[PDB]
């Protein structure tokens, strides 16, 4: 059974910086992608970051380009989000996925995010 | 190290388009369903998923093969019918002055002449009324088509009422529709399905005006094979349709007479009470709101700050001039130049009444040579339809005026059924393939 | 919805459209209007026909899935398996070889006479 | 970006009614659009994927279609155990854009 | 010249005729004048499922040169293979034998049964 958990999170100032962690078992971590995904309270998902199976493919959203980093270790099997110069915005849950490869009826394949943790709460207030 | 040999695979899911031969399913009429094989309570139609397909409703060979059996069931229907050739002599006709009104004067005529009996060696001298329309002065007039030829009576047996009719393709082929709204008739279609048998469609003849048809499901929808020029028509679909009431109110009364052994030419006798013009009406706040809906749709092609004006019709044959069709087997012609008037710039109860003229020696095609007279109907008619659907011609279009002009087209009938079979192709499929596959024989 | 049935595996794979040939090869076979759908009935038969001659000739006969002895020549096609029988629709594998047919026809043609000659000498001794 | 659009924005049905959720791109993605839940204080849950493929475990009453750009998720039987927040996402192209959310709650 | 193709092998012997069998086999299948075209097309179609059914009842279904079970007779025919299969054509060989045709159809037609049951037979146990 695939297992994913959190860690990391609390209070922060505007500014500052924060890591997340993120420990994953149960499948070949160093085959699968990672996402990183934020809830804002009373708002809807979104994709914060992506990172491939080598770690040399990186992406970013537009509203965090240049303040996050993701990285991923695949001897330890673990994921980690860098933030800095936090804002307001950011504030909510962040919940590390796996990218699992599925086939469709049609016999195509994609990556979809099969699996999630639990999330861990960031809040970013003075 | 490939070591791939070749594999052949029959029932490949491969089609290519073609044209073929379509054949009848339907549920006394001119359109013939006694040879038309019965229809299938249950049609199964087969959606194909992640499949898209190309439509050109301009380039379809089903409304030419449409086009060619509804003529040849036209032609088939008239062939064991009474033939008026003794028709044609010199007839005494004067003017009717018995309870008109002022539109109404001159417009019928009370002819008398000698005709042939079942016996060759008697006569007889008869009488009858004609339409103003049907007889041409040589106080001696004649029938129009007298120097042209000689036509038959439409039976009196037989009903013009349209009913609907599915076209079926034959074994190893198959009919695709796009199932895509909003689809404009030209393009990629993305959700397709495959059916056994084409929908319903009633062959109704019209000109100006598409009667009892379909309605888009979304808004309205125009079309044409190339808007910018002039020179290709316009096809509006409506989104509602719109409620038109005609009705000629005249008592007419019907007599024989034995023009030959076993041979009667039915004649109107005379008109019982006052006479009147038939007539049409149509809501005007409905009609109002159509064209608002229309010029909203044709702004988005032609401007959104050009003045858009509807005007009349710019002439030619009384078909094509006039909303031309038939009510209860009487052939109406009415003027529509109440509708198409207005001016529209970018920014109760009463009904429009259009008079009509009902006529009785018709050509329904265009052809010249083979007239059809229709024989009168006793008692006053009346019928409702739906419009739900419009053919325009745009004039002129240079760049020097920013004014645009529609006005009413019609004439060619392969337009009526276009309206129709704009969402339906045929395809062949080639079931055989060949592939690389690692075995060995 | 009848999504799956006769040409619903049209936009799936090679691979999974393989795995319903019959539903496509049941459908195969099956006054003035009557001479219409008799001349439309006499063409299917042929087709139908032509076919089922060019299938057997080539030794395949009654068989819906036949591989056969003639290799594959990659200068018709250099695509491997790996991005055709699960990366690909047979619509678009048709277009992409729809101009190399006849020869592999032909080939075909040539290669089975060459076994039934042989086993002919073979059943000989 | 691709932008993702939901509706309705909220629902109320009751036990045994059926529900439909309409999901719009302003681009064509192909059919990869997939289906999530999300129940109060718990992570997404897949429920569709490919616009029309059923997960594995997941009930047969949820079902998913569409073609261009609409797709659709029905609920033909819903259970006490279905309501929440179902959300749409494209995964054709980076950013892999969520819509706006579409809450189902208990008339 | 066009010497060789369809019928080009007339004039040669048996044995060099019988290798261009599959272009014989090929060409068997392809307002007043159509109803003649469509009568014909008829025959001809009449006539190729004739000669299939008649192939596949001795069970050479799908085969151009198939030997069979049931023996020769010498009284229809006493010379040898080294004066017929290169010292004779085709035509010569049917003329000299037309005669005797019927008897060897109903020959092979009784034979393929007793194989059929026989095969039945032992894979019953
Ligand atoms: C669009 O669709 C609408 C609705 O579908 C169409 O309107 C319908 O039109 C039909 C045909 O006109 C009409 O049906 C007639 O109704 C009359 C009044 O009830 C009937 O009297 C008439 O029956 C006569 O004609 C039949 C042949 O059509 C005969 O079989 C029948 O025996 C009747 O004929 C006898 O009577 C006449 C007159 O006395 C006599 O001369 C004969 O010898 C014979 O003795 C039809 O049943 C519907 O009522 C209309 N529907 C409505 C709601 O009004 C409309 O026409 C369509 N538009 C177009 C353009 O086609
Ligand atoms: C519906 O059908 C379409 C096509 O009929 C499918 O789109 C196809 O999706 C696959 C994804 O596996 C694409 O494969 C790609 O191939 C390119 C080749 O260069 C490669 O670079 C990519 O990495 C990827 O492997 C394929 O190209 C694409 N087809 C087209 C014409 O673009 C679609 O997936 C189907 N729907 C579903 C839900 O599967
Ligand atoms: C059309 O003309 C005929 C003949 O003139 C009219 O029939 C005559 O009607 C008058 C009075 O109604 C009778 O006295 C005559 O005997 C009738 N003539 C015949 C030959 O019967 C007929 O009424 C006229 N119809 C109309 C509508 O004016
Ligand atoms: C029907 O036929 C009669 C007889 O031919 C026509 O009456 C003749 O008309 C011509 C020309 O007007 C005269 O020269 C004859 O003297 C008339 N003969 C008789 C006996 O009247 C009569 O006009 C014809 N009917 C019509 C309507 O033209
Ligand atoms: C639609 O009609 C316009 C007008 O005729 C076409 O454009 C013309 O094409 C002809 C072709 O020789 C030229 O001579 C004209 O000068 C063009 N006129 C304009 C105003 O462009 C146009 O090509 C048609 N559409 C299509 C798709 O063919
Ligand atoms: C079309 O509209 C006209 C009015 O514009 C109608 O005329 C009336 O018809 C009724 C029939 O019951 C008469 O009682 C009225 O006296 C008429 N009034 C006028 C001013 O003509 C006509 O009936 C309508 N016809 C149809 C078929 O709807
Ligand atoms: C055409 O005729 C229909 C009836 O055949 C008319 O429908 C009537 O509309 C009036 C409104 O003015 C209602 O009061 C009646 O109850 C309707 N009758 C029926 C049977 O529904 C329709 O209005 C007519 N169209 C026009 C333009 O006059
Ligand atoms: C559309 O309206 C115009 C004028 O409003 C009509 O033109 C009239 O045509 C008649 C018949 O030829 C003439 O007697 C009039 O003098 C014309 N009027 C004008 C102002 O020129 C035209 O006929 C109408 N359309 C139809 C089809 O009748
Ligand atoms: C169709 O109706 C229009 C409107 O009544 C007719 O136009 C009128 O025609 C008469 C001639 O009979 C003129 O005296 C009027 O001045 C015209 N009115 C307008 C507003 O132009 C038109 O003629 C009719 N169609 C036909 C073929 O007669
Ligand atoms: C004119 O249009 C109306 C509305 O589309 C038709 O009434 C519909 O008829 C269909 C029958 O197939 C029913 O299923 C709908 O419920 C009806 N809708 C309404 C609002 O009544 C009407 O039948 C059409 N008239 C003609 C002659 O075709
Ligand atoms: C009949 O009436 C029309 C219109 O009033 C007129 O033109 C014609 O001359 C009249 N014919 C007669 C009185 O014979
Ligand atoms: C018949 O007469 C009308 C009017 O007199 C004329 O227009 C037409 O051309 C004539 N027909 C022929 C074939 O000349
Ligand atoms: C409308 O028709 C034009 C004709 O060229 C076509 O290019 C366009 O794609 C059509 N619209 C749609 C939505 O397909
Ligand atoms: C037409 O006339 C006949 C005969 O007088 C009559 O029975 C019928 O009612 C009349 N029609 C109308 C609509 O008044
Ligand atoms: C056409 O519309 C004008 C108003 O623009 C009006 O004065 C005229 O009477 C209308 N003509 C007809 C025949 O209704």
């Amino acid at each position: 059974e695939v297992h994913l958990a959190e860690s990391g999170g609390g209070l922060v100032q505007p500014g500052g910086s924060l890591r997340l962690s993120c420990a994953a078992s149960g499948f070949m971590f160093s085959a699968s992608e990672m996402h990183w995904v934020r809830q804002t309270p009373g708002k809807g998902l979104e994709s914060v970051s992506v990172i491939g199976g080598s770690g040399t493919s990186t992406q970013y959203v537009d509203s965090v380009k240049g303040r996050f980093t993701v990285s991923r270790d695949n001897a330890k099997n673990a994921l980690s989000l860098q933030m800095d110069s936090l804002r307001a915005e950011d504030t909510g849950v962040y919940y590390c996925a796996r990218g699992g490869e599925v086939r469709s009826r049609g016999g195509w394949k994609n990556r979809v995010l099969d699996s999630w943790g639990q999330g861990v709460q960031v809040i970013v207030s003075p | 190290a490939e070591n791939l040999w070749v594999t052949v695979y029959y029932g490949v899911p491969v089609w290519k388009d073609a044209e073929t031969t379509l054949f009848c399913a339907s549920d006394h009429n001119v359109w013939a369903t006694h040879a038309c094989v019965p229809t299938d309570p249950n049609p199964q139609e087969i959606h194909l998923e992640n499949v898209t397909e190309e439509f050109n409703m301009w380039k379809n060979n089903m409304v030419e093969q449409m086009h060619t059996d509804i003529i040849s069931l036209w032609d088939q229907s008239l062939k064991p019918c009474v033939k008026l050739t003794p028709l044609c002599v010199t007839l005494q006709c004067t003017n009717v002055t018995n309870n008109i009104t002022d539109d109404m004067r001159g417009e019928l005529k009370n002819c008398s002449f000698n005709m042939t009996t079942e016996l060759r060696d008697k006569k007889q001298k008869v009488y009858s009324l004609f339409y103003r329309l049907d007889v041409v002065q040589i106080k001696e007039y004649r029938l129009i088509n007298c120097n042209t030829s000689a036509c038959t009576q439409a039976c009196p047996k037989v009903s013009f009422e349209p009913i609907p009719i599915h076209y079926c393709a034959p074994a190893g082929f198959a009919i695709l529709k796009c199932k895509d709204k909003k689809f404009n008739g030209t393009g990629p279609c993305p959700s397709v399905s495959t059916v056994q048998c084409t929908h319903g469609i009633k062959p109704v003849v019209s000109t100006q005006l598409l009667l009892n048809g379909s309605l888009a499901e979304e808004e309205v929808m125009i079309r044409s094979e190339n808007i910018t020029n002039n020179a290709k028509n316009i096809l509006v679909q409506f989104n509602t349709p719109v409620q038109i009431n005609c009705t000629r109110p005249n008592n007419n009364t019907r007599k024989s007479i034995r023009i030959g052994p076993g041979q009667a030419f039915y004649a109107t006798g005379d008109i019982i009470g006052d006479i009147r013009q038939a007539h049409c009406n149509v809501s005007k706040a409905t009609w109002n709101e159509t064209l608002g809906k229309v010029v909203k749709q044709l702004r988005k092609h032609f401007g959104n700050n050009t003045i858009i004006r509807f005007a009349n019709s710019s002439g030619g044959d009384l078909e094509v001039t006039t909303h031309s069709f038939n009510c209860g087997g009487e052939f109406f012609y009415c003027n529509t130049s109440g509708l198409f008037n207005s001016t529209w710039i970018s920014n109760s109860n009463d009904s429009i009444t259009l008079p009509c003229r009902i006529k009785q020696i018709i050509n329904m095609w265009q052809r010249i040579g083979q007239c059809m007279y229709a024989p009168p109907i006793q008692g006053v008619i009346r019928c409702v339809s739906n419009i739900t659907g419009l053919i325009l011609t745009r004039d002129g279009g240079s760049t020097n005026s920013t004014t645009e002009t529609f006005r009413p087209g019609g004439g060619d009938m392969r337009d009526n059924w276009r309206s129709e079979l704009y969402k339906y192709k045929v395809v062949k499929i080639e079931p055989l393939g060949v592939a690389p596959t690692r075995c060995k024989r | 919805a009848v999504f799956l049935g006769f040409l619903g595996a049209a936009g799936s794979t090679m691979g999974a459209a393989s795995m319903t040939l019959t539903v496509q090869a049941r459908n195969l076979l099956s006054t003035v209007w009557g001479i219409k759908q008799l001349q439309a009935r006499v063409l299917a038969v042929e087709r139908y026909l032509r076919d089922q001659q060019l299938l057997g000739i080539w030794g395949c006969s009654g068989k819906l899935i036949c591989c056969t002895n003639v290799p594959w020549n990659s200068s018709w096609s250099n695509r491997n398996l790996s991005e055709i029988w699960d990366n690909m629709t047979w619509l678009q594998w048709d277009k992409e070889i729809s101009n190399y047919t006849q020869i592999i026809y032909g080939l075909l043609e040539e290669s089975q006479n060459q076994q039934e000659k042989n086993e002919q000498d073979l059943l000989a001794l | 970006d691709i932008q993702m659009t939901q509706s309705p924005s909220s629902l109320s049905a009751s036990v045994g009614d059926r529900v439909t959720i309409t999901c719009q791109t302003s681009q064509p993605v192909n059919l990869w659009v997939a289906w999530y839940q999300q129940k109060p204080g718990k992570a997404p849950n897949l429920l569709i994927f490919g616009a029309s493929t059923l997960q594995s475990g997941v009930p047969s009453r949820f079902s998913g279609s569409g073609a261009g750009t609409e797709f659709i998720l029905t609920i033909s039987n819903l259970q006490p155990e279905d309501f929440g927040t179902y959300f749409c996402q494209q995964h054709h192209n980076f950013p892999w854009t969520f819509g706006q959310g579409t809450k189902v709650d208990v008339k």
